[PDB]
């Protein structure tokens, strides 16, 4: 939280908690009806957290509704969060860097619009400009000879 | 009638004083470099000048018909003369090449040194982009891709190959229309380069953590004081900065100045080209702080991070000042946890850094570049800085390039077939064609081999022989009977005793010295660039290397004794 | 959502009034912890939702946590929405117009 | 030799070409308007300038002295015609004074007039900011806070008083340093109107919606081509815009011009007035265009989300076309709440919308500072356009000065006593104590109740008088002889035809139709504010109106035949 929101950060208790519990059970609400086309009805208690620290760090997993031996797998997890990280980001102010889901990494950043490499074409008229005061000035120099 | 001091200020301000300056400065820790070039400018600066200028209007005649007509010993010392500028234009023209390319290349946005690369798994950056800066990896790798070693010549690049090109041309344009650039223009050309400092200077001087650059360049640490190194160093930077020896300030005062003073003259350009050099030595240094401690902060950062991830602590615990304290608190916590990642704690201080942070010949780019992307525009700052620095360039160029047009059309056996256009192109052609070396892949490493040595070696001796000669060949009292004769003044003893008296001296005692300490260490290790780690170690020279340093300071300055020869044998016939 | 989000919103499904209903709960608990000093455990389904229309628009109401028949006032539902309206805009990416 | 055109541009532009036109333009739908001002120029504009500066080179005589010399009965003329650019320049300064007030609070950000205030409760804005623009408020409530009659009279105000009063100082500054302000500046100050209007023409051209403004302009809708109003009230335009009847072009030709052309000479002051009017009053109108069509969408936006917000229907279902078909099909829904909200049904259209919507006496300023706010930065734009028109109000106005400063400096019986700087000073003093009235709370009104008439009534009677006396008193034939003996050239029967032939007949007969057009209605209505409501209500004049526009029309142009009876008591004795 210090390094995102600076000097104007909240501190941390146990209702952030439970609007970050909140927040994952919607994410996985919105992958298994988009993909799956089922429909399950996951709660805040659904998501089971362990090993909490002040440096703010935490894991934790998710259960099927009420049967509290079935576990859904890792790979399903990060699959949505994937789909709804932009929205868990906002919820809490936090900007991708200050929220790490340790082992899935944000990979959609890449810039590209060189049409020409356009430095090429200034290059070229100046040789052009160039070489024909050149030829301008040879012309004039051995007329007037 | 201010125009006189505007075309003298035309006459000095060169690129040995803006690019090279600044990087020689760097290279012996700047504050313990300063004071050794104003005690070698004070003690054999002026009066040099002053006695160059004061022969040069008596004879009124050309770099080789004045020693002609001075001795008979003096024969070779003028076409050594030419033939040192000639040999300097061909490793001068890549900097303005660079310069057109960096233009060229800032008609974007953003700036292409701005913003690293991408790696194949378009994750993170590329960490070749990482451990150097956002600069650095631009400047050693898209306009240079050189080498790691100097054993791999390897294949022509073509981009600065093209760039080159333009600039010979654009050399050739500039020498084909007229002999002169100058009048009631004079003003725009010489107030530039100082306006646009200045802004710089505003701007880098507004910049975090930038007094720590200022105080680092001007506090002399007396360890390298007492290495000859920097003294001969300073000695040469002073030499070439100042015209001397390439013969274009003895012709410049030829067809000129009937009965005008000279020392007045001299010691204004001299003051002129001192503190045009110290000045921008300032801004650049104020941002080269600002650069160091950046650096500084964020080693600091990554550790402070590393360390609050590692066991755990509540985030911004670790700012800048209790680490130590919490360095030790952590020593007694768990040290199973805490020796077993020690090895990993980055060990990194505030001077070290600053020692050596971009150190090396490209630093003005380097560090020029690094302040524009700081900027709140940055196109404009960027073409404008470049154009000040190709404009700068061209001049010196084309004054250089005066030195030697001028003394090979006078002599009547070599222009009866060919008019001046022609061998003007002729010289261009194998200039270019030469210089195409530094264009290789490592070209740097030619580069830098060049220009120390053959900027230093024949230059310093042709002084010491131009001085011994005019004193104690011609006489003192004779010449001084002269000047008194044409000017109606007397010499004051201050310049009778510093012709020949204590520069004599103390220059060759600075040669013998240097010449000495080189056998105490052995030979010599240059640079390297480590792409994989991005710093500069200190790989050792190949064995052609002596050889041809061999061959250019011989081809530079073996020619004063061949002369003396030639007399000896045109004495027997 | 149309004014704000333009040409980019989000389709309305009752996931969105799952999470609706979740943050308002979670305002309700920071207020009844930073002024009453208490500490209730609000849930999503304590926020009872009626009327909903697809312009978007509904009413709703808190009840205690297990006591059906205990209201909040509205006037402390309007205290605790002043205080964390901020953070619901963000939420949903709106921008309390 | 370029610099005679300038000079003629710089006797050309005025503020009744670029602030006035526009506003009478837009007075009469713009395109119904715009076509009578060409015919009126065409018929009456030319000739009578030529009539003009040919009689002003033949006499080379002052005003008075010139019609002293033609005839005794045209004593008279001269005196009105100085009386009333006298009675001018009064309310011609504060016009001067809002640009300096304008400029002065242009110095922030943001700019005042871009926001609207609070109110009490701090919830939502200001609705008497809302009900008007974010202009219109700051125009009639900041700068001029008017009250909404005219028999509220009230106590003077301050901040408008205090900008007059620097306003006639630095025209004190102008006029004392000399009877001149051009030469070798003549292109800077006539090249920066047309240089700011090209750049506000290409800004307020890339607005949405801004074809609609020029397409309202340019329409002739004949519906008050039959009426005489805008008849006369071009025909006004033009001759005010030209400087006519003042006597200032009849005393500028007179120590100048020896035997050059006048034809060309006021054709090309002719042709360019005409030019500027009609430019300049297309970059505004562009701009009205764009507020008008921007004020409509706003309101079938607002009615949409009124609509989709009291039955309900998804958001982004009323946006721009289909509402009508939705304003049917919500009929049948349930007319139990349809009908019960229609009385809130607002009914907005675009041509009635743009027919008025910024109109007043104050439009240049209301619509350039809507302009100004929707610039990429404020204070730049705002300070140059705004220095831009005080610099040709303060053009115009010291070339108004001069028409009353010299003509009551030659007589030797006023002159005797005190020098030209103390009158100068007493008249500065009186106009700005008597234009001091403008500063009242109610003072717009009087504002608009001088300009019109005191610009049209008297300056038409001069007119008429003037050119059927220098016809019908001198003769025709004897003046066009004198000219082909001073220049040798024979003029055409086109002007011999155009000097008394047809604009004696139309201009009566326009003046009779008016006068009897005046009395098929009865009395006017000029204008009010209603701040309640924020548009413009027609409100009726007070008892004293009418007095008060009889005395200005009499002490204005009831001086030819009191000089006419004079020469006949002075034939008596
Ligand atoms: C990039 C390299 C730059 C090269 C530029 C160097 C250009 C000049 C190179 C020569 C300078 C060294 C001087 C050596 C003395 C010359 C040798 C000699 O005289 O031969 C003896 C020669 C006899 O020598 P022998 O072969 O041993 O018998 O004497 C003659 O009879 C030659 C007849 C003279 C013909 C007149 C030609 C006029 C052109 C001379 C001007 C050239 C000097 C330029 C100086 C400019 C100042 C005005
Ligand atoms: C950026 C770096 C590159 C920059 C650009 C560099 C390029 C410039 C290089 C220019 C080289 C050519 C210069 C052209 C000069 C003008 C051309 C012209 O006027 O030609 C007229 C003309 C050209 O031919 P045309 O098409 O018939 O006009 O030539 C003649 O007709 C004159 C007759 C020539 C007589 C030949 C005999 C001369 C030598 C006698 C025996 C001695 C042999 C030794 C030769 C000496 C050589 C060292
Ligand atoms: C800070 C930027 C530069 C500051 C200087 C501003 C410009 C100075 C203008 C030069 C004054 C000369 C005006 C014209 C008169 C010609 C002078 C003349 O006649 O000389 C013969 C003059 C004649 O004396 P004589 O021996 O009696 O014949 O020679 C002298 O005696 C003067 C010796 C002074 C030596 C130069 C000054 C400094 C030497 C002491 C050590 C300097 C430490 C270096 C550290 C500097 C830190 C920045
Ligand atoms: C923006 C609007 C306001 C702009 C600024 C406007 C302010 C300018 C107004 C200036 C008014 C005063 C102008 C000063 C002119 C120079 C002053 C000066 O040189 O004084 C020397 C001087 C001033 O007094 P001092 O302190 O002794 O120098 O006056 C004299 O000593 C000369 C003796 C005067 C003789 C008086 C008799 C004259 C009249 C004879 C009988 C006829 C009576 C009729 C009077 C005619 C009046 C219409
Ligand atoms: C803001 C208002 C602006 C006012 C500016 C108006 C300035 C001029 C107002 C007078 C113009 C109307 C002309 C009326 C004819 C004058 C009456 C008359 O002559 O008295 C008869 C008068 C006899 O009239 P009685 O009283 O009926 O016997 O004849 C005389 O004997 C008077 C002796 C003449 C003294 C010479 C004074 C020299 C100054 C005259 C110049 C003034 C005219 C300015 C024209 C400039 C052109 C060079
Ligand atoms: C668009 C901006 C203005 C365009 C014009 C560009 C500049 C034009 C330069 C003027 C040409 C004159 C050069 C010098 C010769 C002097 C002329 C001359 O001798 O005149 C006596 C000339 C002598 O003829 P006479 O009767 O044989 O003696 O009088 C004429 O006959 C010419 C009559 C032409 C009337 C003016 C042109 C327009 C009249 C027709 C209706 C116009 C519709 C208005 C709508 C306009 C829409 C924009
Ligand atoms: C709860 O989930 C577990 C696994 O997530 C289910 O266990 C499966 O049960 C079926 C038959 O009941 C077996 O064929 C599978 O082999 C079981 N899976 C595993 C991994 O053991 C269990 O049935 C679920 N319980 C309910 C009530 O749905
Ligand atoms: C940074 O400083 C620490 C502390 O001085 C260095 O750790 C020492 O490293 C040397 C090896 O050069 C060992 O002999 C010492 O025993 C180490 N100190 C302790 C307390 O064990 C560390 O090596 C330095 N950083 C780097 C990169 O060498
Ligand atoms: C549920 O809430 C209601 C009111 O919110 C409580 O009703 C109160 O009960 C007490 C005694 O039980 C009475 O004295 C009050 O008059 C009641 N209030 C009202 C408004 O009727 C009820 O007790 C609560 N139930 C539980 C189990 O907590
Ligand atoms: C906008 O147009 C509507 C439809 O023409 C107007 O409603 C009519 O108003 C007149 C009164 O001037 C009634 O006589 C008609 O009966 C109304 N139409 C219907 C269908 O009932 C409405 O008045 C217009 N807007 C305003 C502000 O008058
Ligand atoms: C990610 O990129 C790195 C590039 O260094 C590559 O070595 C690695 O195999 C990539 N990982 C995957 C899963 O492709
Ligand atoms: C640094 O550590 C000390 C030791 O407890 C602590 O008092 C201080 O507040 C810490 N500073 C920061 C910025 O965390
Ligand atoms: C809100 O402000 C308005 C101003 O028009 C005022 O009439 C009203 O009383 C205010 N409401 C309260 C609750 O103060
Ligand atoms: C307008 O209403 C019609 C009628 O159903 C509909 O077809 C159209 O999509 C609507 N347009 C918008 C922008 O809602």
């Amino acid at each position: 939280l210090k390094s995102a929101l600076g000097d104007k950060a909240y501190e941390w208790n146990d209702n952030e908690m439970y609007l970050f519990r909140s927040s994952v059970a919607y994410a996985m609400r919105q992958y298994f009806l988009k993909v799956k086309n089922q429909m399950i009805l996951f709660g805040e208690e659904d998501v089971r957290v362990a090993n909490l620290k002040p440096r703010i760090s935490f894991n934790f997993f998710v259960t099927a509704p009420k049967n509290v031996s079935d576990i859904i797998p890792r790979t399903e997890v990060e699959k949505a969060i994937r789909m709804s990280r932009s929205r868990i980001n906002d919820a809490f102010r936090l900007n991708d860097n200050s929220l790490e889901f340790l082992g899935i990494q944000p990979t959609l950043g890449p810039p590209n619009q060189p049409p020409v490499s356009i430095w090429l074409i200034v290059f070229g008229v100046v040789m052009g400009v160039i070489v024909v005061g050149i030829v301008i000035l040879i012309f004039t120099g051995i007329r007037d000879r | 009638s201010l125009q006189f001091v505007f075309a003298c200020i035309s006459y000095a301000v060169g690129l040995g004083n803006v690019w090279r300056f600044p990087y020689l400065c760097q290279m012996y820790g700047g504050g313990s470099f300063l004071v050794p070039y104003i005690i070698m400018l004070i003690v054999e600066g002026m009066p040099l000048l002053y006695l160059e200028l004061a022969v040069g209007q008596r004879m009124r005649q050309g770099s080789i018909g004045a020693w002609r007509t001075i001795s008979p010993y003096l024969s070779g010392v003028g076409v050594a003369s030419v033939v040192v500028s000639f040999f300097l234009s061909m490793y001068y023209n890549v900097i303005n090449a660079w310069a057109f390319w960096y233009l060229f290349h800032s008609f974007q946005d953003p700036l292409p040194w701005s913003v690293c690369p991408l790696n194949g798994n378009h994750t993170g950056y590329d960490e070749e982009c990482e451990k150097a800066s956002s600069t650095q990896y631009f400047w050693y790798r898209k306009t240079l891709n050189i080498s790691p070693s100097l054993q791999e010549n390897g294949g022509v690049q073509w981009e600065p190959a093209l760039c080159l090109l333009l600039a010979w041309l654009v050399v050739y344009l500039c020498i084909l229309r007229g002999t002169e650039s100058t009048g009631k223009v004079v003003y725009f050309t010489a107030s530039l380069p100082y306006c646009v400092l200045i802004i710089y200077l505003i701007r880098g001087l507004t910049l975090h953590g930038a007094t720590n650059g200022l105080m680092y360049m001007f506090t002399p640490k007396i360890e390298q004081l007492a290495n000859p190194k920097a003294w001969i160093n300073a000695a040469t930077q002073i030499f070439f900065s100042l015209g001397l020896g390439f013969g274009s300030l003895i012709a410049f005062a030829s067809y000129n100045e009937p009965s005008n003073n000279c020392q007045k003259h001299a010691i204004i350009v001299s003051l002129i080209n001192s503190f045009t050099s110290i000045f921008a030595s300032i801004v650049t240094f104020s941002i080269y702080g600002f650069k160091a401690t950046f650096n500084y902060e964020n080693c600091l950062k990554k550790v402070s991070l590393l360390l609050t991830n590692t066991f755990d602590l509540e985030d911004g615990f670790l700012t800048a000042s209790n680490l130590e304290q919490v360095k030790g608190y952590l020593a007694s916590a768990y040290p199973s946890k805490y020796s077993e990642m020690f090895p990993q704690i980055k060990n990194c201080s505030l001077e070290s850094e600053l020692d050596t942070a971009v150190q090396g010949t490209g630093l003005a780019f380097i560090v020029y570049t690094e302040a524009i992307k700081n900027m709140e525009v940055s196109q404009l700052w960027s073409v404008l800085y470049f154009f000040m620095l190709l404009m700068l360039g061209i001049g010196s160029m084309l004054g250089n390039t005066a030195a030697i047009l001028t003394p090979l059309t006078d002599s009547k056996i070599i222009s009866s077939h060919l008019p001046k256009e022609a061998i003007s192109g002729l010289v261009c052609l194998v200039n270019c064609a030469i210089g195409m070396v530094f264009t290789m892949e490592a070209g740097n490493y030619w580069f830098d081999i060049f220009n120390d040595y053959a900027a230093t070696l024949s230059l310093l001796l042709i002084v010491l022989v131009e001085t011994i000669a005019v004193c104690y060949v011609y006489g003192l009292r004779r010449f001084e009977s002269d000047l008194k004769a044409m000017t109606g003044r007397a010499v004051s003893w201050y310049w009778k005793v510093m012709w020949a008296g204590v520069s004599p001296l103390l220059i060759v005692s600075l040669f013998v010295f240097y010449l000495s300490d080189y056998i105490l260490t052995g030979t010599l290790k240059y640079q390297a660039w480590d792409a994989s780690q991005g710093q500069l170690v200190t790989k050792d020279y190949p064995a052609y290397a002596l050889a041809v340093i061999g061959l250019l300071v011989a081809s530079s300055t073996m020619c004063i004794p061949l002369a003396a020869l030639g007399t000896f044998v045109q004495r027997r016939l």
